[PDB]
């Protein structure tokens, strides 16, 4: 069992740069797969990006090059880089962790652990 | 250890030929020396021919040739262009290399001897 | 880093193996061309056979003597058998010798190595008759010196052949190890191929295949450049003059002031190399000898061989320059062996420390590919499908050679518990360390993720490797019950062992 806590997140104009980080404490952080999700006020939760335990990066549609993800092992922290912000991305981001799972990785049910989340606001 | 049995014999005219076969009952080891010895009435045996099991050969001649089968433990020495003085009692002898590897024509060196024919 | 190391390791091993294969094929072609010009019934060179043994099995000794007698060479001056006996137990070997070769057996009360007069006339007076010498137990080197002295008595002797007390020789084995001597004046030593006849255990099969691969690849490559590092122990030939010249340095070997007892068949070859002479190995001569079937004795033998190799490579490198352009390949091979051992240790340590699942999977896959390639080459060369068992040689290599190497390196310099510690304590520590590294790697990577292709690839690779290993073991077990894996020569030996 690990505890996920986030930091950062604030108002930023379009085209700016913003950083979000998630901190996990546990027996072995490197054995947990990390992912990022969004919760728009109109639609339900959707997959955004995620990184596996073997330094494999997965990106969803329309965020293949705009978003860059990376993880750190010595401080047990994972960060997501935000580039070319768009007002349609104005939502709340949750940090999720998973140690055992199947082929499916783009659903909220597949991830057992979740974080409190931080609100990100983008204004034109 | 090794028993030598010979075959062939009879009376032949001065003009003709015949073949003699000697059978060995034992292990030759591909190194023993086998020779044919004959005795004439009133004199000691004399060397005729010999050849190692692996190979080689010697005579005395040209008239008589040496052959071996090497799979049935049999040896043959046929005679061509016989002469009245060539008639004698032929013996089959074997020489062992356990004592020494040197080659000699002395009949005393040979340890195994067979019976005589004709 | 890890990928670069695996890639360079693979390229290095494959390149060296292919180069050695090509060199061995060229050497085989050269020897075939030389043999094609050999006149029939060629017995120009006079050869004396020397056999040395200690507490050999009576059946094995009798079979070896019979095989020696079965040789088709017709230019053997005499047979000399030297036994370091002088005891009631060793009288069995003398009794067996009498039933096969003559009666005259001499038991001198002194050793020619420790005597003021080392000439063979003191203990022997006739050279025509075969002689057997029983002397106090000193060593294999001392026994060989007596045979060399006895052979040198006859001026007609031009070469000598050394045969172990438990070696089965073919009819043409003697001819094939003495014909290359007359081919070139610079040739002074000839080595013959040795094949293991007993393959009733999984260890025996691996040892036999390793011996066959070594003889048919590395010794052939060395013989192509005429820089053979070690001649065949059970089957080998030497020239009388070089032996007479170098017998004293061989019998007076000093490493750091202490006499060297083991390391036979290596110091003599090194001394031959120091004179600039050429050594040629022939594959057409086949000798059959037994191999150890127990892990402990195999490890002890490999440790002794490693100690001898470590002692001898210094002089080998110091004397390789005397061959001019030749010897460069020998120095390159020695550097290959040293760098290969060091690189294997470094990769093992890196794998143990990092424990990255992608690294072990790739290493296992490349090792499996190398083993398959080597087994295919051995099967093509030997025309036998049993050569595929060489893939299992990796386990015995890892569990035997490295502990033996560590023991040789550590014990080279400086009750029963202390004596037993010097043999297998290092091997037990190595096994414990390997097990600890394995369990640490398993525990540290205790996770499952089917959404990652890399983890899926590693799991598929390791599952396939285990499945292949299980299939090979099952095939070997089936063959053992059917007794198809038994060598053709082993069937007879069993038959007249039962009928005895
Ligand atoms: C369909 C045809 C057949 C296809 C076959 C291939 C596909 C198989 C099926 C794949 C599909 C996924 C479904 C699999 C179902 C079974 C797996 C499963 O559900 O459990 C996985 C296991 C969970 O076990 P647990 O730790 O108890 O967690 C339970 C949490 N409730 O989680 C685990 O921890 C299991 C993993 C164990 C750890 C393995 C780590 C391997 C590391 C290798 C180290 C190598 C060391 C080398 C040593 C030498 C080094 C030189
Ligand atoms: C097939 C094969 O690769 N055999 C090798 C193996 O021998 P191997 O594994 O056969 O071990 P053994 O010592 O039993 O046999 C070696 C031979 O040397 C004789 N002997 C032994 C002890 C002694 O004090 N005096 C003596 O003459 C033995 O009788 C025997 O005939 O390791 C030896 C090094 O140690 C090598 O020389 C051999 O080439
Ligand atoms: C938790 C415990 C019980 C499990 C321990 C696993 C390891 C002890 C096994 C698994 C697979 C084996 C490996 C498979 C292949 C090879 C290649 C081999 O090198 C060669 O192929 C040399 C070829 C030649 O020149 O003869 C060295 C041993 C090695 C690493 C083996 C070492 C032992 C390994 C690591
Ligand atoms: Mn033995
Ligand atoms: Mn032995």
């Amino acid at each position: 069992q690990v505890q996920l806590v986030e930091s950062g997140g604030g108002l930023v104009q379009a085209g700016g740069s913003l950083k979000v980080s998630c901190a996990a404490s546990g027996r072995a952080f490197k054995t947990y797969r990390m992912a990022w999700f969004r919760q728009a006020p109109g639609k339900e939760r959707e997959f955004v990006s995620g990184i596996s335990a073997l330094e494999t990066t997965y990106y969803a549609d329309s965020v293949k090059g705009r978003f860059t993800i990376s993880r750190d092992n010595t401080k047990n922290t994972v960060s997501l880089q935000m580039d070319s912000l768009k007002p349609e991305d104005t939502a709340v981001y949750y940090c999720a962790a998973r140690r055992y799972g199947g082929t499916d990785y783009t659903t909220t049910g597949s991830y057992d652990y979740w974080g409190q989340g931080t609100q990100v606001t983008v204004s034109s | 250890q090794v028993q030598l049995v010979e075959s062939g014999g009879g009376l032949v005219q001065a003009g003709g030929s015949l073949r003699l076969a000697c059978a060995a009952s034992g292990r030759i080891f591909s190194s023993d020396t086998l020779a044919w010895f004959r005795r004439a009435p009133g004199k000691e045996r004399e060397f005729v021919a010999a050849s190692r099991w692996s190979g080689g050969g010697t005579d005395y001649k040209g008239r008589f040739t040496f052959s071996r089968d090497n799979t049935r433990n049999t040896m043959c020495l046929e005679m061509n262009s016989l002469k009245p003085e060539d008639t004698a009692v032929y013996y089959c002898a074997l020489r062992t290399a356990r004592d020494s590897y040197y080659y000699t024509r002395n009949p005393t060196g040979y340890d195994y001897w067979g019976q005589g024919t004709q | 880093s890890a990928v670069w190391g695996i890639s360079v390791y693979g390229v290095f091993v494959l390149g060296f193996y292919i180069a050695q294969i090509v060199f061995s094929e060229f050497n085989r072609m050269r020897l075939s061309d030389w043999i094609s010009l050999r006149p029939d019934n060629w017995n120009a060179t006079r050869v004396a056979v020397i056999i040395a043994g200690y507490r050999e099995d009576p059946f094995m000794f009798k079979k070896c003597l019979e095989s020696v007698r079965d040789s088709e060479y017709g230019n053997v001056a005499r047979l000399i058998c030297v036994i370091d006996g002088d005891e009631e137990e060793d009288l069995k070997m003398a009794e067996i010798y009498k039933q096969v070769y003559n009666d005259n057996v001499k038991k001198p009360g002194v050793v020619l190595c420790e005597s003021e007069n080392k000439n063979g006339s003191t203990i022997d007076s006739d050279v025509s008759k075969n002689i057997c010498i029983l002397q106090p137990h000193r060593g294999k080197r001392e026994s060989l010196y007596t045979g060399f002295q006895l052979a040198s008595m006859d001026p007609s002797v031009h070469a000598v052949v050394l045969i172990d007390s438990d070696t089965v020789l073919e009819k043409n084995a003697i001819l094939e190890v003495v014909y290359p001597l007359s081919c070139d004046p610079n040739i002074k030593a000839v080595a013959g191929e040795c094949k293991i006849w007993n393959t009733d255990t999984i260890l025996s099969m691996l040892v036999s295949w390793r011996y066959f691969s070594a003889f048919n690849v590395e010794r052939g490559a060395q013989s192509l450049w005429k820089t053979v590092q070690c001649v065949g122990g059970p089957l080998g030939a030497y020239t009388i003059d070089i032996i007479n010249e170098i017998k004293d340095p061989w019998i007076t070997q000093t490493f750091l002031g202490n006499k060297c007892t083991y390391g036979d068949n290596r110091r003599l070859t090194n001394e031959v190399l120091m004179r600039g002479k050429k050594i040629v190995y022939t594959p057409f001569a086949v000798g059959w000898s037994d191999s150890p079937t127990n892990v402990m004795r195999y490890i002890v033998q490999q440790t002794r061989w490693s100690k001898s190799w470590c002692r001898e490579i210094w002089y080998t490198l110091g004397s390789a320059w005397k061959h001019g352009f030749s010897g460069i390949y020998l120095a390159f091979e020695c550097m290959y062996q040293i760098m290969y051992f060091f690189l294997v240790m470094y990769l093992f340590s890196y794998i143990a420390i990092k424990a990255d699942i992608r690294a072990q999977t790739a290493t296992v896959l490349v090792s499996t590919l190398v083993t398959i390639i080597k087994s295919s080459y051995l099967a093509l060369r030997a025309k036998n499908l049993k050569a595929f068992y060489f893939v299992l040689y990796t386990y015995v290599y890892f569990f035997c050679m490295i502990p033996a190497r560590i023991t040789a390196m550590f014990t080279m310099f400086d009750a029963r518990v202390w004596l037993w510690a010097k043999q297998f304590l290092i091997t037990y520590m190595w096994w414990a360390g390997v097990l600890a590294a394995g369990v640490y790697s398993i525990v540290d990577n205790w996770y499952f993720d089917w959404a990652d292709i890399q983890y899926r690839f590693a799991l598929v690779g390791i599952c396939s490797y285990l499945v292949f290993v299980s299939i090979v073991l099952v095939i070997y077990l089936i063959g053992k019950i059917t007794t198809w894996n038994y060598t053709p020569l082993q069937k007879e030996l069993i038959e007249e062992r039962y009928l005895h």
